[PDB]
């Protein structure tokens, strides 16, 4: 279970990273 | 993405190195049956490899400073040849000032053909208190001479045009300056450059002992 | 001011920007010895060993490598104590620095020591 | 100390007077000049250290030679060592010549590979290391242009226009012994270094 | 005059832009002001072009005096007669900075009408006054311009702004009739208080948010981060060490809460300014380097002189870094 | 500026981005020697 | 050392995190106490974070370990 | 139980939107050497009351440093 | 503890990803450390505010004119 939570932390954090990365990729248009 | 495409181009050029090294190291024997592929893949290597040094033209190899321009019309007389020369100056208001000079066949084309080279050969100027220069100094090019005297914070830029559009977007606000001798353009440029690079700020003058106070 | 003075100073400057590190000047003087020392303890050189106190003349100066243009004046002129504040504006870097050297009855000063002691004399040299 | 004994045995500190520098000469012997072998060794210390550090970021090196007396001594290196490319080692064998190191991304496409080599590889060498007399001048010029540091052997013969814009001079002075093993020091370096 | 805006390639604050003026400004502003100001790089003395544009903006701002001539009167460049005339020219500066139109509305007022200072009429129209000067209308001025300043502070800061920011994008000929209706509502001195107490609370919350946006612009989040440097590391410590303690050595809900609040930590302290905004309305920048008014009846004694970074410039910091070479 | 300190000032004032030999360049300075005059002594 | 390596892992993690953080804390404290004035601030702080300014902090921590160990052990040997 | 203490303090931080705004006001105060408020005129009539009644204690130091 | 070693590879993943993706701390750490240590007023309050004004410029300009765009 705790290994599921460790990979869950990896999951959510890489998710947030990629989301904000694309956010900046879009904000660079304007 | 930058490194992605860089190493990607490297993958292209590495398959190039591989196959062309193989073909070269086969010198021995009949000729055509390897030289066809030789020409094909080498032409491909050209198309790909030159795109690296292509890149600097528009997106990167292009910062977000501002640029300004000069231009004249040189001549050759084979018939009545005419061309165009042009100058550019990049600056970022913090002081990184650089420039460049290149030629082309028509104005906007020359402006362009420097618009992507002003961003190389950069020299970095040290603007003392974000508004003015560290002291007074004379500095001369071949036959254009230059004098830089600071001013306290409220006068403003007292300079000409070719020198104003450099001390402006270097990040100075209260310089007074006198250029004398030749009233040429491309010597005032590179005169300003041979000048501003000559100022030795107190950080410099701590080349020997002594912390140089500022008078508070 | 003499011309052997100008000579000593220019030989200093030219040896400096040529790149040697230790030189010798034949025609020596007291106003020159004082000036070598002044430059020294203001920083601009390394040792200034004078040899023959009398009758012969020889100095060996060994140098650091600082800027040192230091032209040695020829045509005399007064300097009061309250006129340096504007006169030492006609050095090379008008504002920042260089030490206009002044001679006094109370020993050869520079312009800092001068404007402190409120003494005058006559200009002799520059510093840049 | 004992290494100084070895340098002194290495027919090296002595070389005829064709000089612009004198920070180095222990004296002269009318047919030779004796440089300060301790300074020799100290230069080696600094530069070899620099290369063994640049290692710790693994930046391309790209040696240069044109006088093929060292050819064997050097060829034991730059292939499976340092750059590691024997095929590039073949460029080096037959290189330095053309549009070089600044117009490196040149076409050069035309081969007609009849008894020619025509390598033309392309990547920024973050440092340079050379050893020959003078024909290679293009490498020095262009390195100084594009801000690439260089290690170079300099004899008394070096014009100021090189002696002053090349950093890290190894004033080794090859002389009566001609070419002897030196590069085996840099062979020690970068191998059993990168850990 | 609007013609001057057309010349300046933009908007010099003409009032009541009729419909074809709307059209022509959209055309000119976008097409021309873009094309010239967007990507040209001309040798066409862009420095001197800018110079003309700014030295032409400013005179209408201060009515009609020639400001090149002000420059020239002294031997300086600038910024001194600027800080001076703005310390006061006494009708065009202060009367507008508080409540009027700097133009010959706020002029000719000092010509014929009175605004007695320290009860003293100063009818010169160019006075300079600082450090302890009481500015007061006359009473027969008050009995009208109390109502005028009320209808200003509301019809022109509440009504116009509120018909703005909303009701807007599809049709303006509609904000027209909505202004009609809200006029009928502002006719009412009970509606005043009810509006003081209405849902404008919501709009002020949203404004706080948008100021927080324009704040995060340049590192507010970075200083929030540095100021709470531990706390996020403390949350990470919670997570990782309670991991290497409870298991792999309530655990599931420890991971639940730790994940939620930690990811939310990183989100809120690293959201980088998704601006994408449609437009931006402008605030009225009241002067509190000068002292306020008894807004009831004008009694607005000054207390200090002005600074240079808090002035209503219709020009960005650039071109005024060319005029006022200031930090 | 000199080939070793020019580059440092450049990157510090943020002109261009860092070269891949800088940390080692500073870690192995060049072998300077005391500045001496002419007169290569004839040693015997 | 099965089932026991992650324990030493967590100990090292916690100790190192706290140690380097307290290190730069003491560095910036000494600075802001003396001058840390205008840009020497960024200089000294990023020096603390990139340059070590934390190795000496950890050495003070190890000194504390040795001294307090000696004290507690000589006490318990007085018993 | 330390773990739930931790989750309580992590919630404390998670609900700290306001810290963004205290940082707002303190950096604004940084900007011109000024203070980010209006006094809203309640404080102004309040300080007039205060000093009118107490022109003995409420100096224009007490008052003006109260309201900054 | 090899399952814990997989968890520690996951931890290294979270750590490296955070750092090289969302770290945003090279100087804001110092700047805000001073901002908070300025939690009160004294004859070191003007000094503090001016130090903050004259150290925010380095961050603002450095970031906006350094790289990445």
């Amino acid at each position: 279970a705790a290994a599921a939570a460790a990979a869950a932390a990896a999951a959510a954090a890489a998710a947030a990273a990629a989301a904000a990365a694309a956010a900046a990729a879009a904000a660079a248009a304007a | 993405e930058r490194d992605d495409i860089l190493l990607e181009k490297l993958n292209a050029i590495d398959k190039k190195l591989e196959i062309k090294l193989s073909e070269l190291d086969h010198t021995f024997g009949k000729k055509g049956k390897r030289l066809e592929e030789e020409i094909r893949e080498l032409a491909e290597d050209r198309n790909a490899l030159t795109e690296k040094k292509r890149q600097p033209l528009y997106r990167k190899g292009y910062d977000v400073h501002v640029i300004d321009v000069k231009k004249v019309c040189k001549v050759t007389k084979g018939g009545r040849v005419e061309r165009y020369t042009a100058l550019m100056v990049c600056g970022n208001y913090e002081g990184i000032i650089g420039y460049a000079k290149a030629k082309a066949e028509t104005g906007q084309s020359a402006m362009q053909k420097a618009y992507e080279k002003c961003f190389q050969n950069l020299h970095y100027v040290e603007r003392h208190e974000e508004h003015t220069i560290a002291h007074a100094i004379q500095t001369s090019y071949k036959k254009t001479k230059l004098y830089l005297w600071p001013a306290p914070t409220t006068t403003g830029m007292k300079a000409g045009r070719v020198v104003k559009t450099i001390l402006l977007l270097a990040g100075f606000k209260n310089i007074k300056s006198k250029v004398i001798g030749s009233r040429n353009s491309y010597n005032t440029v590179k005169a300003v450059l041979k000048a501003l690079n000559a100022v030795e700020t107190p950080k410099d003058v701590q080349e020997k002992f002594g912390r140089t106070v500022v008078e508070k | 001011g003499r011309r052997i003075l100008n000579d000593a100073l220019r030989t200093i400057v030219n040896a400096e920007r040529r790149g040697k590190a230790s030189v010798e000047l034949k025609p020596i003087s007291t106003v020159m010895s004082s000036f070598l020392r002044i430059m020294k303890e203001k920083g601009y050189i390394k040792n200034f060993q004078v040899y023959d106190p009398h009758r012969v003349g020889r100095i060996t100066v060994d140098l650091q490598g600082r800027v040192n243009d230091c032209k040695a004046l020829t045509y005399r002129q007064d300097v009061r104590a309250k006129e340096i504040e504007k006169y030492t504006e006609r050095t090379l870097p008008t504002r920042q620095w260089g030490y206009v050297v002044i001679t006094t009855p109370d020993g050869i000063l520079d312009h800092e020591e001068a404007i402190k002691r409120n003494v005058g004399g006559q200009v002799l040299g520059f510093f840049y | 100390v004992i290494q100084k004994l070895l340098n002194t045995g290495a027919h090296l500190g002595r070389r005829a007077a064709e000089h612009h520098f004198k920070q180095y000469a222990y004296g002269t012997r009318n047919g030779m000049t004796i440089i300060d072998s301790d300074k020799t060794l100290i230069c080696l210390r600094s530069a070899a250290h620099f290369v063994a550090n640049l290692a710790h970021m693994r930046g391309n090196i790209f040696f240069v030679n044109t006088n093929p007396l060292f050819d064997e001594i050097i060829e034991l290196t730059s292939r499976r060592i340092q750059g590691d490319s024997y095929n590039h080692n073949r460029a080096m064998n037959l290189w330095k010549m053309g549009g070089f190191l600044t117009n490196s991304y040149s076409p050069k496409k035309f081969r007609s590979r009849h008894k020619k080599l025509c390598f033309g590889p392309t990547t920024m060498p973050d440092c340079v290391v050379v050893f020959d007399s003078e024909r290679k001048s293009s490498v020095i010029l262009e390195a100084s242009k594009l801000q690439i540091p260089v290690v170079a052997i300099v004899d008394p013969n070096v014009p100021l226009e090189f002696f002053e814009k090349i950093t890290y001079p190894v004033p080794a002075r090859d002389s009566v012994k001609f070419v002897y093993l030196f590069c085996n020091v840099i062979t020690k370096c970068f191998v059993a270094e990168q850990m | 005059r609007f013609q001057t805006c057309r010349l300046l390639s933009g908007n010099v604050w003409n009032r009541e832009l009729t419909i074809i003026q709307r059209r022509i400004l959209r055309r000119l502003r976008n097409r021309k002001r873009s094309i010239k100001k967007r990507k040209i790089y001309p040798k066409k003395y862009l420095t001197s072009y800018i110079q003309l544009q700014t030295t032409r903006k400013l005179p209408f701002f201060y009515g009609d005096l020639p400001i090149t001539e002000m420059h020239r009167g002294t031997k300086r460049t600038s910024y001194i007669p600027f800080l001076l005339n703005l310390e006061t020219r006494f009708d065009v500066i202060p009367l507008r900075l508080y409540f009027l139109e700097t133009i010959p509305q706020a002029r000719q007022l000092i010509s014929h009408r009175r605004v007695c200072v320290n009860k003293g009429m100063v009818s010169i129209t160019h006075f300079k006054l600082s450090h302890g000067d009481i500015i007061s209308f006359q009473e027969n001025n008050a009995i009208i311009r109390g109502e005028e300043i009320r209808r200003s502070f509301y019809k022109e800061i509440l009504v116009e702004k509120i018909i703005g920011k909303l009701l807007h994008q599809p049709l303006r000929m509609w904000r027209r009739s909505k202004t009609e209706w809200f006029h009928l509502l502002k006719t009412k001195r009970g509606c005043r208080l009810l509006l003081k107490s209405r849902f404008l609370q919501q709009l002020r919350s949203s404004m706080q948010e948008e100021d927080l946006e324009r704040t995060k612009k340049f590192g507010s989040e970075k200083v929030c981060l540095g100021s709470s440097f531990a706390e996020h590391k403390r949350m990470k410590r919670n997570l990782l060490k309670s991991l290497f303690l409870s298991k792999r050595r309530i655990s599931p809900i420890v991971y639940n809460s730790s994940l939620s609040l930690y990811s939310n930590s990183t989100y809120c302290f690293a959201s980088p300014h998704k601006l994408t905004m449609k437009r931006r309305i402008k605030r009225i920048e009241l002067p509190t380097h000068y002292l306020e008014v008894n807004y009831r009846t004008p009694k607005a004694v000054v207390f200090y002189g002005p600074n240079i970074g808090h002035i209503p410039h219709d020009i960005r910091l650039k071109d005024l870094n060319l005029l006022l070479w200031s930090r | 500026g000199d080939l070793l300190s020019k580059t440092r000032r450049l990157v510090g004032g943020l002109a261009t981005r860092e070269p891949v030999w800088l940390k080692a360049m500073e870690a192995s300075p060049p072998p300077v020697f005391p500045r001496s005059n002419g007169k290569i002594q004839k040693i015997v | 050392a099965a089932a026991a390596a992650a324990a030493a892992a967590a100990a090292a993690a916690a100790a190192a995190a706290a140690a380097a953080a307290a290190a730069a804390a003491a560095a910036a404290a000494a600075a802001a106490a003396a001058a840390a004035a205008a840009a020497a601030a960024a200089a000294a702080a990023a020096a603390a974070a990139a340059a070590a300014a934390a190795a000496a902090a950890a050495a003070a921590a190890a000194a504390a370990a040795a001294a307090a160990a000696a004290a507690a052990a000589a006490a318990a040997a007085a018993a | 139980i330390e773990q739930d203490n931790r989750q309580g303090r992590a919630f404390v931080d998670g609900i700290k939107q306001r810290m963004m705004e205290i940082s707002v006001l303190l950096k604004q105060v940084k900007e011109p050497g000024a203070r980010g408020s209006y006094l809203k005129d309640s404080e102004k009539t309040e300080m007039y009351r205060l000093h009118k009644e107490n022109p003995e204690v409420y100096t224009i130091e007490r008052l003006a440093k109260d309201y900054r």
